[PDB]
RNA sequence: ACAGAUCGUGUCCAUCGAGAGGU
């Protein structure tokens, strides 16, 4: 599922910086600035690989001022929740609505309308969970969870999870 | 310090982000510090080349950059030499002035 | 942010293909035969659970020799893991780096290979077939007893591998995924 | 709320020596006066100038500061 | 290894020796705005009252040893430690690597009936008034939450005395020997915790002049080398420095930490970092070298050997005393050291 | 400097124009810092660009006119 | 004001028709009533000719689909749906010369 | 698209690029960008940046466009003034 | 919009700071729950302390759409705006709410008086829909309850608490973003006005030995003055939260009425941010060539008792303040020019100085003349206390207009004026600075001498006494006006029900409200006369024996209730403590500090009858809330550590003060008052509202700025160069 | 619970035709 690709970044760097450390200066431009990212399109970028030979380009200066704008090279590994995907993470938070998931970085919610009607909300146990019969499932307990679609594709990207389906849960 | 009073003198400071100062209404001239990065908009001063128009512009030139020179009277005065460009004369012709906001349009009307 | 130019009509196509399915019909920016930096035609790379954690943690100890270089020519099993990467990223990164944690940590809780030697055999075993390599990849990450596990899990291997060669390297990465 | 706006004044000393005008606007210790002979406007010193009463009357100097009205 | 406190002790005035309270603890609290304002440091030269050497004697271990031997009656066994040493006095012993024998010199004398190391203390006005001042106008007698404004009020103009003073016995491991050195407190920046360690909770402050040139620069790094070198002996998180001027007046107060003076001192000048590096190593050759040659016996009714250690020569001369010198008759015969109580507990242990 | 005199010197505007329609009808909330355009849901290719406020108008009027005079940033060669 | 948007400048102009599916996407009100400011000349129409949600009408208010004033808002359009189609005062030439091209019958 | 031995382009530097050159230099001097030369207690910027090109020590590379879309890259340093 | 509000915007911009609120997101029906543990764009917050009072009230009977349910729709209403405003400030170290209960004697004339009048117009309004109906059954009055029926004692305060203790428990049970949540809940029987308890927990919690000085709290409220208590308490890294006003879109007159509705349903909040505000006033209150020292910190405290003399809600506002929107700038230049003149403060730590204040009343008075000469140019200047002769200020017919008193009555009555005016201004000032100074004062008159009154006071001392906490009966019938008998005990009932001496007297049927004291509002006086002590107390007394013992029962002070998680870092030593002793006994009580976590007190074991591995039942049954068990979280009474001295207002050490964001141009532009008249350009607020951020959180490792030096000071004066 | 007189910054009077002019 962890895809690597020739990512590009475009920045604008102030002429007052113009000195002989502004490949050091990019250098920590992108590090910062594509680390955590969550581009809707890319998705979740997580570490920058090949620290090495990121070919900055010349400077085109704006008319406007004597900014310059660059355009780096890098990759980068990228993380994007397909649709369709079966994937296994760690239960992390139970409301009455649902079992969340901790696939990766993101916050996949198994709404209760996806999953059966065998799984019921047990609030007598001591950890809230969906306590039933094939398998027990509890909090930070092994499952393997498919992804319906993608939403909100600006600000944070999560999905949606459903367990209704043959050699999909328990596990 | 001078103020919008004496031609040596500015009307506005501009600060970060905007934030234009009126040196004529505001009167806390004097006790202002200039940080850098600033802009001062300053009157206009001596050998400053600005840009001098007479119309119809047919040619090129037409159109000139002359150095400015503040004189004591409310007239334009120019070379009697410059006038055969213009096709100007001084039976009550007018001609526009014009002055450049930005060091890139200064220099290079200075060099062109 | 972009690596791909404008093609067959990007600004008015008008087809709304959807977005993503399971069986293939992946996005326009990760599409087969990628457009590499200098070169071109070189098809998507696709990475396990186990070759992306070992990818990440390569780069990060390789950042911080370099970070460590930098600054001297200037002048257990799981839970040791934790410690490991833990004290790899508290100063290779920096920042806030929030998000990297758990990412970190759950490519540790499920790590399938642990053996450089086997993983890197992966590859290898896995380049007899002409199989697309996100499928492989999903059969590599996720586990298995025999084909119907394999068949139910995607969408995308209808027809495409012979039954008796599915289990045949089914029971193979099974083998390469108990011995470590 | 400065007492030096809208009242008729004289210009003493300078060059403008014995010349009636009336203040329009005080930008700190230099305040614009107008002219009523000449159509020009000239700034100086608010301390300087004497003021005089609307209707006309005796002159004071810049002492109005205890007394707040006219004359 | 890691410091940890073995217990506390209060040496008042009158040389009463207390042992086991608080009342010679001071807390730190300086508001930004005394700082703001012009503090004058030299007011009242003549309300100066010294209760030190001048009054008497104050170069006995008399005090460290009553407390060491509460703890141990306390505790039980003995402690590990083999080298009993001021605070102060250590600094010295190393400071002499880069400093002249003329500046620093020092003179002590070493036992060995337990067959351990036992170090006894053996002997302008102007600035050590304003450091006392700024000693005073920087300390709180008791927690501030619990000081009236009325005090607050009254320190702010009090007068100028010396006393209170906290010291505090830490056993520091450094290589492969074990040593116990007992500290000094001024101050308490932070909480206070009761029946804890309090070794995070300590301090350190001094004065310094205002710099004008790279030359008070250089001068300031030379005392924060020596600062840190003390703090790195013992163990102290606040290395909080004064500055004044030629006026005598506080302008500013900073906030050093253990950790970052080596980093920020490394990268003004390599050669200060070297010399930090070639004196903690410096520090641990001389402890391999004392715990080398001196005779250590365990036996308590063991004869007694008297050494004198003078660094002449870029050299550390030892050599021991000869019994009828009149200087162990009246340490050990006359019964400067080793006191009654003290040398029971010793043979006890035995 | 003419570019200086038509812009600066005068009207200057900036305007948010969709990638995909090319039309400056693109509805930008900067108090959240979010865009979005109703034509096509397209939330990730917004571009800003200064042009004089007479342009924007006669782009305005040509829409009026049931003419689209779409604006990209990209030139369209090749493939 | 900031946009985080990026700064890009005009490389070139597609000219075209506008589809009638692509004015009913971008509109952001259908205009019905043709009379404005009904509300006893106080308040501006809802669906009229000076909807709010067509632009700010004075500085200090914002508008209401984008929320900012006059200054920085450039307006937004509307529709119209017409009863029955009305022919193009500007393409009538092109009408009955493509009309005259193609049969009147079929397509062909 | 970047030619090196094939560069027809006159190796003499035009009256538009020096006016760019000097606007530019002048332009980032006066938003106070590092200077590589002294100034001789000069105090405008645009004659700094006369002087910084009268021993060719602007770090600018001027890209000229050929009509067809290809270009070549010249350094400041490596351009003949001689106007 | 409020002139308070708008006064604090011009006279102090830059502080009003929006709202980064994030909008939760619904696809294909399924709601997206919002990520506690995520970091909040408004920066870092610690502490919440938060009046109940004021969001249960606003749910409540408001302008539009009433709710129909006697308790189940308030419920639902008070929960979802309490998790609106959780999400909104996203607090990680203690969670406080407050809810008003018994006060002072003072606050209680006030609230009768208020009350009493809601009574009235609740009256004028419900006969008004009696008859008209009868020009058009008993079923379509739709008579909502009235205000008064939100008073402690009354089964609506315990249907509160016990709402609050399972919403608070399903919370932490169901958002594992509450692991280090602490929550206590102050019911109505403990005493205090939702404000007061807050105010004595931050200074109980300042006087801990390992409080942080870096802690950040936020108090929700829209009250006018809880703003002027956060500076009151000398505590930095203070915001108030508040819902915003100054929009005051169009009320409501398909896709239009969706609009319509998420327009109101995402109502703007602002900020109140006062760390940057103290660097405004430290910039305001210096004075030129003072004689004794300087310093912020004593500024602050008598700005604030100023603003509380130029208007408070226990005592009436002074004749000549009135608008409490300009004078007190009047007052504030008046002690500027005076200060020079003493050798002394004003207040310290809410002792006050009598020749201090005398010279200010006096100064005042001189100054009054000329203020009331202009109030008086500029109403009639508007309009181009029934007799008010303006020539010699009407001091004796506002006298003889106010109580109807001869001469020597009107001089002995101005004597006690003055005397019960400048104690009521102490004991204000005392409950405000440190604790409660007496629970027992009361202002025995309607208005408040003015003119060159009160220089008498000098020769007087203020000495008040503990006292004891009113109890929630006295109190309830003290504050409840006529009728109104819901919510109310059978006794009181038969009280009521007979033609007693003293229930006439106390309590009549009509209030006279023709004293509207030049006003055009709600606002009023109270003309009700000033029930005693006596008679009252021991009719409530009387009345107290033959009550049911389950109604007496509800008749405890009470102690706040602590609720922390299962997974909190004292939770096992607290259980280990509480349990494993099983004292059976109310004896084990911990001291544990603000070092381990939080909420430095002593707690104790819980009265209420909170058991482990048992059930909590739902106190609504409606909506299908979940039913949680104890073994996830603990109920416990929770004690406030006695202060062992004065509060004293002294920033505490180690403090690292906020950086500025606020430039040294609007400084002098305040310091020389160059105001917006010299600055022609248009000063939109609305724009004012974009461009701020105001970071909140410590900055920077050292506590000292900047301010010379060498070593540092030098590196950094070289940087800067 | 809480629950405001204006204050403080304030933007201009436009369009269409007709005539007389001067370089
Ligand atoms: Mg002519
Ligand atoms: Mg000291
Ligand atoms: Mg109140
Ligand atoms: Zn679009
Ligand atoms: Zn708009």
């Amino acid at each position: 599922m962890f895809f690597i690709k020739d990512l590009s970044l475009n920045i604008t760097l102030h002429p007052s910086f113009f000195g002989p450390r502004m490949k050091q200066y990019l250098k920590t431009k992108l590090l910062e600035e594509v680390e955590g990212s969550c581009t809707g399109k890319f998705g979740y970028i997580l570490c920058v690989l090949d620290y090495d030979n990121i070919d900055i380009q010349r400077g085109r200066i704006l008319p406007t001022d004597g900014s310059a704008e660059f355009n780096v090279k890098y990759r980068a590994v990228v993380f994007k929740p397909f649709k369709g995907e079966v994937v296994d993470g760690t239960v992390v938070s139970c409301s009455q609505h649902g079992f969340e998931v901790q696939v990766g970085p993101m916050k996949v919610f198994v709404t209760k309308h996806l999953m059966p009607q065998d799984l019921t909300f047990n609030a007598g146990s001591n950890p809230p969970s969906y306590q039933s019969s094939e398998d027990v499932i509890t909090i930070k307990s092994r499952i393997r969870v498919k992804i319906e679609g993608c939403i909100s594709q600006v600000s944070s990207i999560h999905a949606i999870g459903s367990i209704k389906e043959d050699y999909l849960g328990a596990i | 310090r001078n103020g919008p009073n004496e031609h040596p003198g500015a009307k506005y400071v501009i600060r970060d982000s905007g934030d234009r100062i009126d040196l004529r209404y505001s009167k806390r001239a004097g006790d202002i510090q200039l940080q850098y990065g600033w802009k001062v908009e300053r009157h206009i001063m001596d050998n400053d080349p600005v840009l001098f128009n007479r119309q119809p512009s047919l040619h090129k030139m037409s159109m000139m950059a002359h150095r400015v020179k503040v004189i004591p009277y409310s007239t334009f005065r120019l070379n009697l030499s410059v006038t055969s460009p213009y096709n100007a004369d001084f039976d009550g012709d007018e001609m526009n002035l014009h002055v450049p906001q930005s060091e890139e349009t200064r220099a290079e009307l200075s060099q062109l | 942010s972009t690596s791909t130019f404008q093609t067959r009509r990007r600004r008015l196509k008008k087809v709304e293909e959807e977005e993503n399915a399971a069986t293939l019909q992946l996005g326009q920016e990760f599409q087969l035969k990628q457009i590499n930096h200098q070169g071109e035609e070189e098809e998507l790379i696709a990475l396990n659970l186990s070759e992306a954690r070992l990818v990440i943690k390569e780069a990060l100890v390789e950042r911080r020799r370099a970070f460590k270089r930098s600054q001297k020519k200037h002048k257990e099993t799981r839970e040791k893991e934790l410690e490991s990467i833990d004290v790899l990223l508290e100063q290779t990164t920096g920042g806030n780096n929030k998000d990297l944690k758990n990412t970190m940590q759950y490519l540790t809780n499920f790590s399938r290979f642990r053996d450089q030697e086997t993983v890197g055999a992966v590859i290898q075993l896995l380049k007899s077939t002409g199989l697309h390599p996100f499928e492989v990849a999903q059969l590599g990450s996720l586990a298995c007893d025999t084909a119907d596990e394999a068949k139910t899990l995607i969408p995308s291997l209808n027809n495409k591998i012979s039954d008796d060669e599915l289990e045949r390297i089914l029971k193979e990465l099974s083998n390469l995924e108990t011995l470590y | 709320r400065e007492v030096a706006l809208g009242k008729t004044v004289r210009i003493r000393s300078a060059g403008y020596k014995g010349q009636l005008g009336i203040v329009k606007d005080v930008n700190g210790d230099k305040a614009t006066v107008e002219l009523h002979s000449k159509n020009k406007h000239i700034t100086i010193d608010k301390h300087k100038l004497t003021y005089y009463n609307r209707e006309g009357g005796e002159g004071i100097t810049y002492d109005e500061l205890v007394n707040r009205r006219g004359r | 290894k890691q410091p940890k406190e073995i217990g506390f002790y209060s040496r008042t005035k009158d040389e009463e020796y207390l042992i086991s309270d608080d009342t010679n603890l001071n807390y730190y609290y300086l508001p930004d705005a005394e700082l703001d304002r012009k503090l004058d440091l030299s007011s009242g030269f003549q309300k100066f009252k010294d209760y030190y050497k001048d009054f008497e004697d104050r170069c006995s271990l008399r005090g460290l040893l009553e407390t060491i031997e509460s703890s141990e009656r306390h505790k039980g066994k003995k402690i590990n430690a083999d080298i009993i040493t001021f605070r102060g006095i250590a600094r010295k012993l190393i400071s002499c690597a880069f400093d002249s024998p003329s500046f620093n010199t020092v003179d002590l004398r070493i036992v060995s009936f337990n067959g351990q190391l036992f170090i006894k203390e053996v002997p302008q006005d102007l600035n050590v008034f304003t450091g006392y001042k700024f000693e005073t106008l920087a300390t709180l007698s008791n927690p501030l939450q619990y000081t009236p404004r009325e005090v607050i009020e009254k320190r702010t103009k009090r007068i100028v005395s010396h006393g209170d003073e906290y010291i505090s016995v830490v056993r520091t491991g450094v290589g492969n020997c074990k040593l116990i050195l007992g500290a000094e407190v001024d101050c308490i920046f932070d909480f206070k915790e009761n029946g804890r360690d309090n070794l995070k909770h300590y301090a350190e402050l001094k004065c310094t002049q205002q710099v004008a040139n790279i030359s008070d620069t250089h001068k300031f790094e030379r005392k924060l080398f020596r600062t840190w070198l003390q703090c790195f002996l013992v163990g102290i998180p606040r290395i909080i420095y004064g500055f004044k001027d030629d006026h005598y007046v506080l302008k500013t107060v900073e906030e050093f930490s253990t950790e970052e003076v080596p980093v920020l001192l490394k990268n003004n000048n390599p050669q200060v970092g070297s010399a930090c590096l070639e004196a903690i190593k410096w520090y641990g050759l001389l402890t391999e070298w004392l715990l080398k040659m001196i005779p250590r016996d365990e036996d308590p009714h063991s004869q007694i050997r008297a050494f004198k250690l003078v660094f002449e020569n870029n050299h550390l001369r030892l050599s021991e005393i000869e019994e009828s010198d009149e200087e162990y008759s009246g340490l050990i015969d006359g019964e400067h050291i080793l006191s009654n109580g003290f040398k029971e507990w010793r043979k006890s242990l035995k | 400097f003419l570019k200086e005199r038509l812009m600066e010197a005068s009207d200057a505007f900036r305007v948010h124009i969709c990638g995909i329609c090319g039309l400056m009808t693109v509805i930008a909330k900067l108090n959240h810092n979010q865009f979005e355009c109703k034509g096509c849901d397209n939330k990730i290719d917004i571009y800003q660009i200064h042009i004089p406020y007479a342009a924007k108008l006669l782009f305005q009027e040509l829409m009026a006119m049931n003419i689209t005079p779409r604006l990209y940033t990209d030139r369209s060669r090749d493939f | 004001q900031y946009s985080s948007a990026p700064l890009r400048t005009v490389k070139e102009v597609q000219f075209g028709l506008f589809s009638p599916e692509e004015v009913r996407a971008i509109s952001v009100a259908k205009i019905r009533f043709p009379e404005t400011m009904d509300e006893t000349q106080t308040r501006a129409k809802i669906g009229g000719l000076n909807d709010p949600r067509l632009g700010s009408i004075d500085r200090n208010l914002k508008c209401q689909t984008c929320q900012e004033g006059m200054n920085e808002c450039p307006g937004h359009f509307g529709h119209i749906d017409l009863a029955k189609p009305v022919f193009h005062v500007g393409f009538i030439a092109k009408i009955k010369k493509v009309c005259e091209c193609v049969c009147m019958h079929c397509g062909k | 698209a970047i030619p090196k031995d094939q560069r027809a382009t006159t190796p003499y530097m035009t009256k538009y690029e020096r006016a760019r050159i000097l606007g530019t230099r002048a332009l980032q001097i006066s938003m106070n960008a590092p200077v590589f030369v002294d100034l001789e207690g000069e105090t405008d910027p645009l004659r700094i940046a006369m002087k910084e090109l009268a021993e060719k020590k602007i770090p600018l590379v001027i890209r000229r466009y050929l009509p067809d879309g290809s270009f070549e890259d010249w350094s400041v340093e490596e351009l003949i003034v001689d106007l | 919009v409020p002139s308070f509000f708008r006064w604090l915007s011009r006279k102090y911009p830059k502080i009003i700071s929006p709202v980064l609120e994030e909008q939760p997101q619904i696809v294909d029906g399924v709601i997206l729950p919002l990520d506690y543990s995520a970091s909040n764009p408004n920066g870092e917050l610690d502490n919440l302390y938060l009046d109940m009072n004021g969001i249960v009230h606003p749910c409540s009977h408001p302008e539009n759409k009433p709710p129909p349910e006697t308790e189940d729709e308030m419920l639902l209403a008070v929960f979802e705006y309490t998790n609106r405003v959780l999400n909104m400030a996203r607090p990680r170290k203690v969670l406080v709410m407050a809810v008003d209960g018994v006060a002072p004697r003072a606050k209680m004339n006030q609230q009768r008086a208020r009350r009493f009048r809601s009574a009235r117009d609740a009256q004028i309004e419900n006969e008004a829909r009696e008859e008209i109906m009868r020009q058009r059954d008993a079923v379509r009055n739709k008579k909502t309850w009235d205000s008064n029926a939100i008073t402690p004692g009354t089964p609506f305060m315990d249907k509160l608490a016990a709402a609050l203790r399972y919403w608070t428990a399903f919370k932490l049970a169901t958002d594992p973003g509450w692991k280090n949540l602490q929550v206590i809940i102050s019911d109505a029987t403990v005493p205090g006005e939702g404000e007061h308890k807050i105010m004595n927990f931050i200074r109980s919690q300042r006087a801990d030995p390992e409080y942080n000085p870096n802690t950040t709290h936020c108090i929700y409220g829209l009250d006018a003055d809880l703003i002027f208590l956060g500076l009151a308490t000398h505590e930095p890294h203070f915001k108030i939260l508040r819902e915003d006003v100054f929009a005051q879109d169009n009320r409501k007159r398909e896709e239009e009425k969706q609009f319509l509705q998420k327009q109101n349903s995402e109502q703007p909040f602002l900020w109140l941010h006062i760390n940057v505000l103290r660097e405004y006033l430290s910039a305001e209150l210096w004075v030129p060539g003072l004689p004794f020292t300087f310093d912020l910190e004593r500024a602050i405290d008598d700005w604030v008792f100023m603003c509380f003399f130029c208007g408070n809600d226990f005592l009436p506002h002074l004749p000549c303040l009135d608008v409490r929107e300009n004078s007190i700038d009047i007052l504030l230049d008046i002690w500027k020019v005076v200060l020079p003149k003493l050798k002394t403060y004003m207040t310290c730590d809410g002792v006050l100085n009598l020749p201090s204040v005398e010279t200010l009343l006096q100064h005042l008075g001189s100054r009054e003349g000329d203020i009331f000469k202009t109030r008086h140019i500029q109403e009639a200047r508007k309009k181009e206390e029934f007799v008010k002769l303006f020539e010699p200020g009407y001091h004796e017919r506002y006298y003889t207009a106010k109580f109807h008193v001869t001469p020597q009555d009107i001089e002995q009555l101005r004597k006690d004026m003055v005397k019960c005016y400048i104690e009521g201004v102490a004991w204000v000032l005392m409950y405000y600075y440190q604790g409660c100074a007496s629970w027992n004062w009361f202002y025995p008159y309607h208005y408040a001498p003015l003119a060159t009154d009160f220089h008498g006071f000098s020769h007087l001392e203020i000495k008040f006494e503990e006292g004891t906490p009113f109890l929630p009966y006295e109190q309830l019938m003290s504050v409840l006006p006529a009728a109104s008998g819901h919510a109310l005990p059978k006794i009181f009932r038969s009280l009521m029900s007979e033609p007693d001496s003293e229930i006439i007297d106390f309590y009549p049927e009509e209030f006279p409200i023709d004293m509207n004291g030049k006003k055009m509002s709600w606002q009023g006086i109270a003309l009700l006369p000033f029930i005693d002590q006596d008679r009252l107390l021991t009719a409530v007394r009387a009345q107290y024996p033959l009550l049911s013992d389950a109604e007496r029962a509800r008749n405890i002070r009470g102690e706040p209730v602590l609720l922390i998680s299962n997974k909190n870092a004292n939770y096992e030593r607290f259980s280990k403590k509480l349990y494993s002793k099983e004292n059976n006994n109310n004896n084990v009580v911990v001291k544990f500090q603000h070092f381990k976590s939080g909420l430095s007190g002593i707690v104790s074991k819980d009265v209420e009858g909170f058991e482990l591995n048992g059930k909590i039942v739902c106190p609504i049954q409606g909506g299908s809330l979940p039913n949680l068990s104890t073994t996830l979280i603990l109920k416990m009474s929770y004690r406030l550590i006695p202060l062992p001295s004065r509060n004293k207002s002294i920033i505490l050490n180690g403090f690292i003060p906020s950086e500025p964001v606020l430039t040294a141009y609007d400084l002098d532009s305040i310091m020389y008052k160059y105001n917006n008249q010299n600055y022609s350009r248009r000063w939109n607020f609305g724009n004012d509202l974009k461009q701020n951020i105001v970071p909140v959180g410590p900055k920077g490792i050292t506590q000292y700025k900047p301010r010379t030096g060498g070593y540092r000071a030098f590196f950094y004066f070289a940087e800067l160069s």
